[PDB]
């Protein structure tokens, strides 16, 4: 519904920032150089 | 209750809102005639009533 | 909906009128003077002299004051906040006249019998040692000195009863002749009344008057007293103020919020203010209510809703006082807005700034004044589940 | 149909233990809700008879045929209850869309 | 105080200056680290 | 805009005000208080009034809950022994629905035995908030042992019929007392149109006179509570005038001349008769004023006093003497005058909020069906003379008495010794 | 009552913001 989609787009740029920090620890974690 | 009770007023009214100190949180026993009670209590003979 | 019309006498002091077809009105004296005001000698000296206002002038010694308030029919009324004074008498209209002249007498030539000076401070104190019972008021009082620890919004209106006893005639009239001055005070008028008879009358009486860092600290106040049967939690952080318009973005927030009577306030004074929840519950359970608290106010930083900032919206605006509310209610916010605002803000133009609040600039303004905020705690009864400051700190935000 | 349908009711053998068709919903929130808003002599019956169901899964048994519950007899007691919860739910669930 | 209001303040912010600071600090203990053994011995 | 009172044909007495107010206000006022109640059906009326959110047939609990709430409007329940009155308020795009749902819960109810059944903890917990203070017990026990049948029955429901308060019972009660005839809808900041249109749409239907209820029967006597408590909370009473009558007008001139609460805050209410009969004698801490409480049939006047439990006596008995002095003629007339000047003034400060208004004309309506201008009753106040007072109150100090006290009653003197 | 007292001095914690803080 209306609701929730501005739920999700409330919160969807913060996950963006989550998944962000996640990119940033995968690779470091993995040391995959292709990165 | 206007002009009859002014101050008594919201002594006879009740308001409940509906929509839109607290009260403090306000016994199961085990288990006719005429004359004057008289209790008894024992100290191990269970407690009575001979009204 | 009619304006408030301001004028402004050689004194300084302003008369403020809106005028209304209800039949009595509401005329009132607002002084800026409260316990703000006052240096910790004298911090009393308001409430008593609240308590001394009515007990007769030269004009009307004794009981003469009282008497022909009564006579009149009128009920006069007062109070005492942190900022502000008022002595208000509601009457019929047609005695405007003596409905004025009445309240010259008590704001000037009021006389300070030192024999009543001696009862009331007994009244005081002694009410004082029973004003422990309102509960409500004490979580208050602390929200205010933990919040405002060395300042002078700390003390109480009241305060301390070594004050009370320690208070003399002098004293009084000090504080008497140095925060009623003419430029700090309103005359406020509502209902039946026209404004250039108010002000002719101003003019006759009450042309006398003479003219001449608060900070907040995130802390933490706990009395524990176990034999209470229910507890009292308020959590605040710093209110915008007064005038700061982002007080009505707050407010709709407020109304969104809206364990048990879990109140929110938003208290304003110059520049500062305490904006949170109050709330009441069995020992047990303060520790989830604190929580919840926490989760909405959350909620509304990160995650509001048009519709619910609707419904905020929507009961703020059935909150707006007005002639309907009633004469004293009008005349009280006239003597706030002369004498916080310097203007009486009309209901159209709250109305505008409502209309212009929406979710995001809600939810930005919560974050500004909610999100990672040291918060003031006051406990009051069985308070031993409700949680210390670290955890009330850590649910001041959200990891995610 | 209506004959398929009572071989159906045959074949599924809940009525050999003396159960209701409504006995056998699974007690999700909304079947909770509306066994709570039953009255208090159908909630004793229905007691009564999953007890009784229990009992003979117990021991393997069965009812005799003459005690067995007829399709026909069968009476859908919680479903009108139940609409309800439902009806209720899903009106709070659109409100909470709006 | 701007680095506060900006990527110390939210939570997720937080944890991207770390993840990201804590990607490069390894580079530049390593090598100052490094630095420091050879020169001892 | 004077109120367009107007009687529908069935029997609602339609009334309205378009003062094109911002926030206007809707009320609906039934005739349908405790007083119709009898032994059988004790504290319907009560959880009559705390059910006001529950499922009708037209709208659930949840959307009447959310749609009120979504608009911001208000719906309140205000009862007194005679009458029962339902107001919502709201911004006036909103006050259409604001009907649908008020006039949906006054006319099609449902009373669903679970929702019934999760209200009677409510009603115990809202009674017992309500006895929290001294007052409100000491006027229920007054009426109690003032009345007999009809006015002594509690606004508040007794303890055992908790749990005992069933869906037909409530549906009785509706349907022998939300008829018509006993109803009265007012609107302020509305037109008067609308109100007759949603009067078809609902409010036409039930339009019996519904069930009629018994003559009020007075008794007298004096129920004591000793209970402990810090302060002797004391009302004395006699039967008094009813509603529709000039003595009514006296009684009012006779409690405004007595004392009808303080005008000055830390006032000692010098005037007051009583205040001042109290004072000459006692220092203690006191609270002497004068009750009156009148009721379409019958009436109670009488005394209120609050007092450290050992001066209890003489100050009751001062104040019972200070009535007598009223009842020998030993009274002046600027005194009355000047409790026509606060009756009036009382009453003029009463309208001149907009609920309190709404209530006024409500009350009028149901009472005589036709509304009196505010300068009309000014000068029946003022019809009231000196010599009507002292009657008003020789009926009292010769009416037998009822009396309710409750604290500490060691020194509290009886009615025989009174 | 509740107004006795003030609350203690913490002077020697306290520290003469909030962002860098």
């Amino acid at each position: 519904g209306p609701r929730y989609r501005e739920l999700a787009r409330n919160w969807i740029p913060t996950a963006g920032m989550w998944g962000t920090v996640g990119a940033v620890g995968l690779v470091w974690a993995t040391d995959w150089r292709l990165i | 209750v206007a002009a009859r009770s002014g101050p008594f007023a919201p002594v006879l009214s009740a308001t409940s809102r509906g929509v839109a100190g607290a009260v403090p949180a306000a016994p199961v026993l085990d288990v006719a005639a005429a004359r004057p009670l008289v209790a008894t209590v024992g100290l191990n003979v269970p407690a009575s009533v001979r009204f | 909906v009619p304006e408030t019309q301001v004028s402004i006498l050689d004194n300084g002091l302003r008369v403020a009128s809106e005028q209304s077809s209800h039949a009595t009105c509401t005329v009132g004296v607002w002084i800026d003077a409260g316990s703000r005001y006052e240096t910790e000698k004298n911090n009393g000296a308001g409430y008593f002299l609240e308590h001394l206002a009515f007990k007769g002038t030269k004009n009307r010694p004794g009981n003469a004051l009282e008497k022909e308030v009564e006579s009149i029919g009128a009920h006069l009324n007062a109070y005492s906040t942190r900022e502000h004074t008022a002595y208000l008498i509601k009457a019929l209209s047609k005695d405007l006249p003596k409905v004025v002249e009445l309240l010259a007498d008590i704001v000037q030539n009021s006389s300070l019998e030192d024999s009543q000076i001696e009862k009331e401070r007994d009244v005081i104190l002694r009410e004082m040692q029973e004003n422990d019972a309102s509960m409500q008021n004490v979580v208050f009082d602390y929200l205010h000195a933990t919040a405002f620890q060395g300042t002078p919004l700390a003390q109480a209106v009241e305060g301390p009863s070594e004050n009370v006893r320690r208070l003399s005639r002098t004293d009084l009239t000090d504080y008497l002749n140095r925060h009623y001055k003419a430029p700090r005070m309103v005359l406020a008028a509502a209902g039946g009344v026209e404004h250039q008879q108010l002000l002719d009358l101003a003019q006759k009486h009450l042309s006398s008057v003479s003219r001449v860092p608060c900070r907040f600290t995130g802390s933490e106040i706990r009395h524990r007293d176990d034999a209470l049967p229910l507890a009292h939690v308020a959590i605040a952080v710093e209110g915008p103020g007064w005038a700061n318009p982002d007080n009505v973005t707050l407010q709709v927030a407020n109304a969104i919020i809206g364990c048990q009577s879990f109140q929110t306030f938003n208290i304003s004074y110059s520049d500062t203010g305490l904006l949170g929840a109050h709330f009441v519950c069995d020992a047990m359970s303060i520790d989830d209510m604190v929580f919840f608290l926490q989760g909405q106010w959350m909620r509304l930083c990160t995650s509001a809703t048009e519709s619910e900032v609707t419904r905020g919206k929507n009961i703020l605006r059935n909150a707006l006082v007005s002639h309907l509310d009633g004469t004293t209610p009008v005349c009280e916010d006239i003597g706030r807005s002369l004498l916080t605002y310097g203007r009486r803000i009309p209901l159209a133009e709250w109305e505008s700034r409502i209309q212009e609040v929406d979710a995001q600039m809600l939810r930005d303004i919560c974050s500004k004044y909610f999100y990672d905020q040291c918060p003031a705690v006051a406990g009051y009864g069985p308070i031993e589940q409700l949680p210390d400051y670290n955890r009330i700190r850590s649910g001041m935000f959200w990891l995610r | 149909l209506d004959g398929f349908r009572k071989w159906y009711y045959n074949a599924a053998g809940f009525n050999k233990l003396g159960l209701m068709r409504d006995d056998t919903l699974h007690e999700t929130e909304d079947v909770k809700e509306a066994i709570r808003r039953l009255p208090e002599d159908l909630y004793n019956d229905r007691m009564f008879r999953i007890k009784r169901a229990l009992d003979l899964t117990m021991r393997h048994q069965i009812l005799p045929k003459d005690q067995w519950t007829k399709y026909e007899e069968d009476k859908f007691y919680l479903e009108p209850y139940l609409k309800e919860v439902i009806r209720e739910r899903k009106e709070r669930e659109e409100w909470a869309k709006k | 105080s701007r680095l506060y209001s900006l990527l110390f303040r939210r939570t997720s912010t937080f944890a991207l200056t770390i993840a990201v600071g804590a990607l490069f600090f390894e580079r530049a203990f390593d090598q100052g680290a490094d630095a420091i053994y050879e020169h001892i011995n | 805009q004077d109120l367009e009172f107007t009687k529908l044909p069935n029997g609602l007495v339609i009334a309205s005000l378009e003062n094109y107010a911002p926030l206007s206000r809707i009320g609906l006022f039934v005739k349908a208080g405790s007083r119709y109640e009898d032994s059988n059906n004790l504290g319907t009326s009560h959880l009559l009034r705390l059910a006001s959110s529950l499922t009708t047939k037209g709208a659930s609990s949840f959307k009447i809950t959310r749609g009120i709430e979504a608009v911001g409007g208000k719906l309140s329940v205000t009862a007194t022994r005679e009458n029962m009155a339902y107001t919502v308020e709201g911004i006036r795009s909103d006050i259409e629905i604001l009907m649908e749902f008020l006039l949906n819960v006054t006319t099609a109810p449902e009373f669903r035995r679970w929702e019934v059944a999760a209200l009677r903890s409510q009603l115990k917990i809202d009674k017992a908030v309500a006895f929290q203070n001294s007052q409100t017990r000491i006027i229920e026990n007054l009426h109690d042992v003032a009345y007999k049948n009809a006015l002594a029955n509690p606004l508040y429901c007794p303890d055992y019929r908790m749990g005992k308060i069933t869906s037909e019972e409530l549906h009785y009660f509706v349907q022998n007392h939300f008829t018509s005839a006993r109803m009265a809808l007012v609107g302020l900041g509305v037109s008067h149109s609308v109100l007759k249109q949603v009067a078809e749409q609902f409010l036409n239907m039930r339009g019996g006179l519904g069930l009629a209820g018994a003559k009020a029967k007075y008794r007298g006597g004096e129920i004591r509570e000793q209970n402990g408590d810090n302060l002797v909370h004391a009302a004395i009473v006699a039967e008094s005038a009813a509603i529709g009558n000039a003595e009514a007008n006296a009684f009012s001139v006779l409690q405004h001349l007595l004392g009808a609460g303080p005008h000055i805050k830390r006032g000692n209410n010098t005037t007051s008769l009583l205040s001042q009969s109290v004072a000459k004698g006692s220092h203690q801490p006191f609270d002497v004023s004068a009750f009156n409480a009148s009721y379409s049939d019958s009436g109670l006047f009488g005394i209120y006093t609050i007092s450290q439990a050992a001066a209890a006596g003489e100050v009751i008995n001062a104040a019972y003497n200070q009535v007598k002095a009223v009842a020998q003629g030993n009274l002046s007339s600027a005194d009355v005058q000047a409790a026509k000047n606060k009756l009036k003034a009382g009453y003029l400060m009463s309208v001149e909020t907009s609920e309190g208004f709404l209530s006024e004309i409500g009350s009028q309506a149901l009472a005589a069906g036709s509304y009196m201008p505010p300068s009309t009753v000014l000068q029946q106040i003022d019809s009231v003379a000196d010599a009507d007072v002292v009657k008003a109150a020789k009926k009292f100090v010769s009416g037998k008495k009822s009396m309710a006290a409750s604290g500490n009653l060691g020194h509290t003197p009886f009615l025989d010794e009174l | 009552s509740h107004t006795d007292v003030k609350v203690p001095d913490f002077s020697d914690y306290r520290r003469a913001s909030s962002e860098a803080r």
